[PDB]
């Protein structure tokens, strides 16, 4: 019911994320200092990747004022929009119109249509705008990242009823972590190995898209491709690719509570993760419904399972072949037909 | 600190630059959609390197950002070769750009 | 006979329980600051869990008019239902509906019938509904918990005869505490508007020690017999506490981790082993935090067993770790009566010790 992906990768310091003071972020795990990349950075890097452009149908902006005055053509509707928006309530505590907005890039036409109707009362015009952006969620971005919209009641209208404007998320991701301690460079007077964890709720996503199936499969494939082939900031395929389907969420971060100290950092980390996965599998589950996984490696660079212990369904040598197998298990879902 | 370097000597340097140009106000350096920021910054630094007195051999961008107080800051590291021991000393302890009062002009040379 | 569970579990960098300011909870134990998850959060997580969706017979709601309206059908009851519920002392203090009535036996057809009856809509109906809420509602999990209600005077009518509404809960949960010092860290983020033209977040990571207590006789008493349902409750609670995490900030800090060392014991008086970590665990280069914490726990448990020994009541316990990854008696001691490699057979063995109840049959009730 849930697709679980665990990845092992390396990343140079030239493509890392820094804090307000300019230093790469760090975290504690097991009493030692590690290297940390935020989950928000990963999500932003994925939604604006070259492999996710085909499934980007939403924008987050505080400038609806410039988006509305971009399709009407007639210049004489801008204060109309700066009054309809404020009647809606999208301006917040102090300032003016400083609330981030999240609707698909298809209801701006409706917004312009409603603005350009002079035979409509202002109150019911704002109500129409609310019904416009209270259902504008048919975008794959919204069905993978969620959305919240609080309307300020400080400057509300008489009634101006709001509908359900909160959509529940379908993807859970973790702050990426180092399989070892921190390292340095060459003093005067980054360089790290990271891991990854993903989880997608197929039922929640299909609910958030009004039951569409091909769109969900296309989103899953695009997200996996972008996660495998994108770097956080800057501008490198992962060494270990793991795929699992479970009904309850399980993470394997307690494989690296013992720091890896040593060209063999990757191998030791893979071995530790394999040991932890085997231990959890053999000591926390049996009967009911089993789990089946796929190990895909860059030219099978790193093998898994003590070279004798079976624990994955098959081995995949190509990333492109990995997407089809994941979509295959749900049933059918040829990659060349869902891309349309 | 007494820095003494001979001609034709390899050194390891770290420098944060201020990408500032003047047009028709002072605006940050802008590159083309077909080029990477690192390439543009490397070419911009190599343009002024003759007058500075050192020769660039390799350089990669590390931190491309801004410094508030609004200024543009880029941290570039790599390998440089000193051309002559006369202009290098003048370049040192003087600055390689503008906004030197906010810690934007400073070199750290290390022997390799 | 008391069923007591001790488990040790690690977590990824996360934020499961936070205060009003967003910082994860903390406490002081032994003179040092630790990371805390409250007991109410654990109870709500067990109650709203996949392995416990089968025995949820309790509803705790501020609004009951909606439920009786849904059960009524296509008629209208809201006004008269509110009238009766205000005739009963369900509070109007400071204009709120204060009573979060913990009425069990989700079958509300009794109150639906009383409301939809063309009788005297007066103190008679108020008495009938008060008796219905006070008496019938038992439910399975209102045996572990239970505070059925507390009627309000002044507001209520002067012809009400509320019966006993105290359940004498048979559950004891201790606040989870880490076995080391706590290290909070700050994350900086930006908005990054898409059309061209810093906040702070908190998180931490720790390894936790947890403790539960179930009273067999009180659980049986609050269920009015039905030993099968008691065994079912024991199994469901065991699984739910073993595999369930708080659902807080899990879309950004996914920490779906599972325990590494589980201790289950049965005794006549409750004993907690939280004093094993008065000295915080300091990491060494040859092992990890989990192993050192398990070692200190081993030492303290063995010491208590040797020190407070009584010949009239031996203590029988079971220690399970996944694939026996971390043994309890590392050096020489066999502290537990049995060592087990899977959780399901641990539950089976616990039920066997309780009443020799096999797993399959008790799943039917």
């Amino acid at each position: 019911m849930l697709i679980e992906i665990h990845m092992i990768q390396n990343h140079s310091p030239a493509n890392l994320n820094r804090d307000d003071l300019g230093a790469p972020k760090t975290c504690y795990f097991g009493g030692v200092l590690r290297s940390r990349i935020s989950s928000q950075c990963i999500k932003r890097s994925i939604r604006t990747s070259n492999d996710f452009k085909a499934l980007l149908g939403g924008v987050r902006t505080r400038r609806l004022a410039d988006l509305i005055q971009q399709e009407a053509g007639e210049t004489e509707c801008w204060k109309k929009a700066q009054e309809i928006l404020n009647k809606c309530g999208f301006k917040n505590k102090d300032d003016n119109t400083k609330m981030l907005v999240f609707m698909s890039k298809d209801k701006i036409k409706d917004l312009a249509r409603i603005v350009l109707d002079n035979s409509l009362g202002l109150t019911e015009a704002a109500q129409q705008v609310a019904n416009v952006i209270a259902q504008a969620t048919l975008a794959p971005d919204i069905a993978l990242c969620g959305r919240m919209l609080e309307p300020n009641d400080k400057d509300k209208d008489k009634k101006v009823k709001w509908s359900n404007t909160t959509v529940e998320a379908a993807l859970q991701v973790a702050h990426a972590i180092s399989t070892h301690i921190a390292r340095p460079e060459i003093d005067y007077f980054a360089s790290a190995c990271f891991y990854k964890y993903f989880s997608i709720d197929w039922e929640q996503l299909v609910k958030n898209l009004k039951g569409d199936t091909n769109l969900a499969a296309h989103t899953v494939g695009a997200f996996l491709l972008a996660a495998a082939k994108t770097n956080p900031s800057g501008k490198n395929y992962p060494d270990g690719i793991l795929v699992e389907f479970k009904n309850s969420p399980i993470s394997y971060a307690n494989a690296f509570v013992r720091p890896v100290s040593v060209s063999d950092l990757v191998e030791q980390s893979i071995g530790q993760l394999s040991n932890y996965v085997n231990d959890i599998r053999l000591g926390y589950y049996d009967e009911q419904s089993p789990v089946i996984g796929f190990w895909f490696s860059p030219n099978n660079r790193y093998p898994l399972g003590y070279k004798h212990s079976k624990l994955a369904s098959r081995n995949i040598g190509n990333l492109n072949e990995l997407v089809g197998a994941v979509l295959d298990y749900i049933g059918g879902f040829k990659w060349e037909e869902v891309q349309k | 600190y007494n820095p003494e370097f001979k001609a034709g000597q390899l050194l390891r340097f770290r420098l944060r630059v201020n990408a500032s140009v003047r047009r028709h106000k002072r605006v940050s350096l802008t590159w083309d959609a077909s080029s990477t920021p690192d390439q543009a910054l490397a070419d911009w630094l190599a343009a002024k390197s003759p007058k500075l007195g050192f020769t660039l051999q390799r350089c990669e961008l590390l931190q491309l950002g801004w410094v508030y107080g609004r200024f543009r800051a880029a941290l570039l590291e790599g390998v440089l070769e000193v051309d002559d021991p006369k202009l290098f000393l003048k370049t040192l302890s003087s600055g390689i750009g503008k906004a030197k009062s906010f810690g934007f002009g400073l070199l750290s040379v290390l022997p390799i």
